[PDB]
């Protein structure tokens, strides 16, 4: 019964929504964390004006630091900062202004209980007085070839506002200083901060230690949990340590490892079960193979005999072709030819079905949907709504020409088939030309 | 916090994964969750099966399949969330917001914020599992759309007592691989094995077929005396195994096509049932053989055409598959798509092969063929035949041209 | 290959042909045709004949040498003992020069002690 | 100090701090750029060029372990994969950081990939590994 308390405590720490007094800052992040915190405190406590962009890939803990700093400062300066949040994906170049207008009023309501828009905002702040905080995710989206009036005004307000003004930007591009136009680039304070990447296995081991340890006596098994965690992080031959090393070698986004670990803690039913699972550490293999179950090999292992034979025949035509193109007629011709060959190599007796061309249509439809084939020049999923509009307006020839003559290209080359297809398969001998 | 788990067969790992990431406390659930699998994998089945065992979870169901574009998808979220909140907690005084006012995602965020502020008086923080089935099945779709719903709830104030916890279901793998860096919790559905498909069909569609009117007739007609429900179950079960083993290499491993084949062939198989056919299903197989020898998914002298039309369609095929080099020698690439040609070639070849001059009936038959779509043109809208830019091609396969040549006694087989 | 195998032993003036003759004959054919410098899918010649993969191999080899040195219940070991314990224990034997290079790098970083050719000793 | 941070670029150090798979990807792409004299390489080229680079050194013992990591993620229950583990992850991550350029095509083999950064700094980053 009491195991549930610790099991929930572990998950609550894992998701990261801890109280500011209980929250964790990883060691390798602390330098940039203090660099950000100094600017934030200068802008809020000491009424300075600044503009900063944070750099780093997605899931690099970039916004977590800002959230931690604001949650810290809300304890002592609750009445002295206003936060404005804008996201590049949701807010367009039009909807940003309305978002700012609504959020300013929303903050002011709980506080009290564009040539002139920004100036009137400043005048309202002056007449009601508080430091205005701007947070931007996906700066590159705002910094596109579309006119950058929003950031142009925001960075101009830094050294001209009668009210303290601070701007934080978030993006993953490294060429940010070329994304921003020369007009905007000039006005920006250019104190670019690059998030510290994990660069040693010691960094990741310490991050795991910080993340999974329990610092308070929530449960009587907290001492056992911390000790077991440190033991498994200590012995180099631990299964968990091996998996952590593999993660570090493969990809260095820590939240991926966090999300991988979450099911292990969540599924645990008892402390003994938790200890056995974390020692064996076998369920990460199951998770990883399920991550791989809908890959090319996973889809290929599920096909039927006739589907596999038609796939092999299509691959052979693609291989013989100069451009790799093929169609239904050639595929069925090769299927008939290989069935004839297989029958011929079986001696005739003195006194295998070639499926009808109509029945093979269902097999063709199955394979086209499972993405083993693709249309000659299929762009696939378009990038943006305007591209989707122009795509849906147009009528492609490949959708009009008959089912038997649509041109396709192959995704699994015959060599990959020979790697994957078991040799016990009857059609395996045709995986060679 | 603890959530009970239904025993969904062949989805045990995914049921455990949905026991994870889904709980009463919004501090123990993620902002986004994706379940992925191709069609006929059980995701829509399994998700509803899991939610049907834990009513306390407040789930909202929507289907982009019906909602053609993104505007209906946005509006339905607000509408259904508002209605569900009224259904769950009615006593709080609230004011309605029109779901048709949601023209932008920012307006969706605004409306959600306003609604949650109206419920702020709630004692406890609670989850709101908005569910979208087949996100990639949306017909007006683009790559940039999904990020807007990935990074949504962080614009909401975290002080709100109601927290939205999105759940998505997806079909394609090429959609997931554009969003792998986000490390979104993902639960995967692989295609079932044959041993799984057969048992799924036996468990699901057995009793429904077992008591249909068609058997309600035949049981009395054959005056079966010792029949019991177990015999019914076994006789019905044998049908699914026979159809699966007969048409597995044709359908593949899809439940839908097997169900449709069973639906079509079940009355005919029942028709062959006699007094001696039950308790020996081998005889049932040995009498309904022709059901298992053809797919019978077909919807049903195939073309009855005028002689002028027949020779025009012969000449058009000759134009479409003979290289232009040979028109000056023969008369004086089957697997490939047909090449284009001009009417000037068609008229000359037709005049050279018919056993006719330029009376209106020839052109009338040609236009009839175009209206029949036995011959295609290079346009889609505002057909302008007389414009010189239009070109012609054959839309008929060789297997029909051969029969036409036989019916008109022509020898296309010797020109290639 | 077989004719060159007999020709090598004839130079050796030995009554039989053995592994060294065969392996050298195989190598000579490999070197003559210049196989490893030829791309296996285009037949083109690589004009260049330390990669990152080699760097990883030496990193892991040095770390495994450290692990073996600190895991065994002996403060010191010989290079022949190390070869018997690791190199010849599993999989085809690899050339011992790489092990020597790794331990020399560790010694230059003062992670291992090499008091002599016949002995290798743990860290100070 | 202010002048140094204005002039110095984080690209090279970030590349040197990339994971092993990303460095291997960039190394294989540079190798194809040398062997073909081209600016862009299809994933059909790179996916098996990585296999070639693994196989050329395949006579070494730890090449077996690195192959087990790259193609079966070190587990016996996983069969051979046509992509190295996290191929998609690193492929997107290089596109996310602006290092890499990819053209839209729903075919996972004929899709073309091109470096956005300069060649010489990539060579320098590979040299420092
Ligand atoms: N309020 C929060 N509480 C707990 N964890 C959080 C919070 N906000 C973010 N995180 C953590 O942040 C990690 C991902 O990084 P983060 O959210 O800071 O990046 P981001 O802002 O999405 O990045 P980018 O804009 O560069 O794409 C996740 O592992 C998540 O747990
Ligand atoms: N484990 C199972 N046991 C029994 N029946 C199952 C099982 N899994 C799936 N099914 C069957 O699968 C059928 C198809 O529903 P399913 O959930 O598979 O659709 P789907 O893959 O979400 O479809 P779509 O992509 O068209 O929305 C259901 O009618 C259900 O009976």
């Amino acid at each position: 019964p009491g195991f549930g308390s610790l099991q929930r405590r572990l998950l609550q720490q894992l998701y990261g929504t801890l109280p500011t007094d209980e929250k964790i800052i990883f060691t390798y992040l602390q330098d940039c964390q203090q660099e950000i915190d100094r600017i934030i405190k200068q802008s809020i406590i000491q009424k300075e004006s600044h503009s900063v962009i944070l750099v780093g890939p997605r899931q690099s803990y970039k916004t977590y630091l800002l959230d931690y700093e604001l949650s810290l400062l809300q304890q002592s300066y609750k009445e002295q900062f206003i936060t404005i949040r804008l996201n590049g994906f949701i807010h367009s170049e039009q909807t940003a202004i309305n978002g700012i207008a609504t959020q300013l009023e929303q903050q002011l309501q709980k506080i009290h209980g564009l040539t002139e828009v920004f100036e009137k905002i400043l005048l309202l702040l002056d007449s009601t007085t508080i430091t205005v905080v701007f947070i931007f995710d996906e700066i590159d989206t705002f910094a596109g070839p579309v006119r950058q009036t929003l950031l142009y005004n925001l960075f101009d307000m830094v050294e001209h506002s009668r009210v303290p003004v601070c701007i934080f930007g978030c993006t993953t591009k490294l060429n940010i200083l070329e994304y921003l136009e020369k007009r905007v680039k000039s006005r920006f304070s250019q104190r670019v901060i690059y998030m510290p990447q994990i660069q040693n296995l010691d960094d990741m081991v310490d991050a795991v230690r910080n993340l999974l340890t329990v610092r308070s006596e929530i449960s009587p098994w907290v001492s056992q949990w911390n000790e077991t965690l440190e033991k498994e992080l200590s012995d180099p031959r631990s299964n968990l340590n091996r998996h952590i090393r593999m993660n570090f070698e493969t990809f260095r986004s820590l939240p991926t490892l966090k999300n991988s670990i979450i099911p292990l803690v969540a599924t645990s039913k008892n402390f003994g079960s938790l200890c056995t699972a974390i020692k064996s550490c076998s369920f990460l293999d199951i998770y990883n193979k399920n991550q791989l179950s809908n890959n090319l090999t996973g889809r290929l292992q599920s096909l039927s005999d006739l589907e596999l034979a038609i796939l092999i025949s299509a691959a052979r035509v693609a291989l013989r072709a100069k451009d790799g193109s093929f169609n239904f007629n050639l595929a069925y011709a090769e299927y008939e030819k290989m069935i004839k060959a297989i029958n011929s190599r079986i001696p005739t007796v003195a006194p295998i079905k070639l499926w009808l061309k109509k029945d093979v249509k269902n097999v063709w439809e199955n394979l086209v949907q499972l993405d083993f084939f693709t249309e000659k020049s299929a762009v696939g999923l378009r990038d943006n709504a305007t591209a989707a509009f122009y795509a849906s307006n147009y009528q492609f020839q490949g959708t009009m020409i008959p089912f038997d003559l649509r041109s396709y290209q192959m995704q699994i080359i015959l060599q990959e088939l020979r790697r994957i297809i078991p040799k016990s398969n009857m059609y395996y001998s045709w995986t060679q030309l | 916090m603890n959530v009970t788990t239904p025993e969904v067969a062949f989805r045990e790992y995914q049921t455990n994964c949905l026991a994870s990431y889904i709980s009463a406390d919004p501090d123990i659930t993620p902002s986004n969750l994706i379940l992925q699998g191709y069609s006929g994998t059980g995701k829509t089945y399994t998700l509803k099966k899991y939610f049907n065992a834990n009513p306390n979870l407040h789930a909202v169901w929507l289907e982009p399949v019906e909602l053609v574009s993104w505007k209906p998808l946005l509006q339905a979220i607000a509408r259904t969330v508002q209605y569900k909140l009224k259904t769950l907690y009615p006593n709080i005084p609230t004011t309605d917001y029109d779901p048709l006012q949601v023209e932008e995602p920012f307006l969706l965020v605004k409306t959600l914020h306003n609604i949650f502020v109206q419920y702020e008086s709630l004692q406890e923080k609670t989850c709101l599992f908005l569910i979208l089935d087949g996100f990639d099945s949306l017909q007006d779709l683009d790559a940039a759309l999904f990020n807007k719903y990935i990074k949504l709830n962080e614009l909401l104030p975290k002080d709100s007592k109601i927290n939205i916890k999105f759940i998505y279901t997806m079909l394609e793998t090429s959609f997931l691989q554009r969003y792998s860096t986000h490390c979104i919790p993902t639960v995967m559905f692989p295609r079932y094995n044959v041993d799984e498909v057969s048992t799924i069909l036996v468990m699901s569609r057995c009793g429904e077929l077992m008591e249909d009117s068609c058997l309600r007739k035949r049981i009395i007609e054959e005056q079966i005396t010792d029949c019991t429900d177990d015999q019914f179950q076994n006789v019905a079960a044998n049908f699914i195994h026979l159809i699966v083993q007969a048409f597995h290499s044709y359908t593949g491993n899809d439940i839908f096509a097997l169900n449709d084949l069973i639906d079509f062939k079940w009355p005919k198989y029942v028709s062959r049932i006699t007094k001696e056919n039950i308790f020996e299903p081998l005889a049932l197989y040995k009498s309904a053989i022709k059901l298992f020898l053809s797919t019978d998914d077909n919807l049903s002298q195939t073309y009855d055409l005028s002689i002028i039309s027949k020779y025009l369609l012969i000449a058009s095929y000759i134009c479409s598959y003979l290289e232009p080099r040979y028109d000056a020698s023969i008369f004086s690439p089957r697997y490939l798509q047909p090449s284009l040609f001009a009417i000037e070639r068609l008229l000359a070849i037709f005049q050279a092969i018919f056993p006719m001059k330029a009376n209106i009936e020839v052109f009338q038959n040609l236009s009839e063929l175009h209206t029949l779509k036995l011959i295609a043109t290079t346009m889609n809208k505002n057909i302008d035949y007389l414009s010189p830019k239009v070109r012609w091609k054959v839309n008929v396969p060789w297997e029909i041209i051969k029969e036409i040549s036989e019916s008109v006694h022509f020898n296309i087989s010797d020109y290639f | 290959m077989i004719r060159l195998a007999e020709a090598h032993a004839k130079m050796k003036l030995k009554n039989v042909v053995e592994l060294e003759d065969v392996q050298e004959a195989v190598r000579l054919i490999r070197s003559a045709i210049k196989d490893y410098a030829t791309d296996p899918k285009t037949g083109k010649i690589d004009m260049n004949l330390k990669s990152v993969i080699q760097r990883k191999l030496q990193e892991d080899l040095s770390r495994e040498i450290m692990n073996v040195l600190k895991d065994q219940a002996s403060d010191s070991m010989s290079f022949n003992e190390l070869i018997k314990q690791i190199n010849e224990h599993s999989q085809d034997r690899v050339e011992s020069s790489d092990i020597q290079e790794a331990l020399s790098r560790l010694q230059q970083e003062d992670k291992v002690i090499v008091l002599g050719e016949g002995v290798r000793r743990s860290v100070r | 100090k202010a002048l140094n941070e204005t002039l110095n670029s984080h690209v090279i150090t970030f590349m040197t701090r990339l994971s092993f798979t990303a460095k291997l990807f960039i190394y294989a792409l540079l190798n194809l750029m040398k062997k073909n004299g081209s600016q862009e390489q299809e994933l059909g080229d790179i996916v098996d060029e990585i296999k070639l680079l693994i196989e050329v050194n395949g006579s070494n013992k730890f090449v077996m372990e690195i192959a087990k990591t790259l193609f079966q993620q070190g587990s016996d229950n996983i069969s051979e994969q046509l992509r190295i583990i996290s191929w998609d992850f690193v492929l997107n991550q290089l596109l996310d950081a602006g290092i890499l350029f990819k053209q839209t095509m729903k075919n996972d083999r004929i899709c073309c990939v091109k470096l956005n950064i300069s060649v010489e700094e990539a060579k320098r980053a590979m040299n420092e590994d």
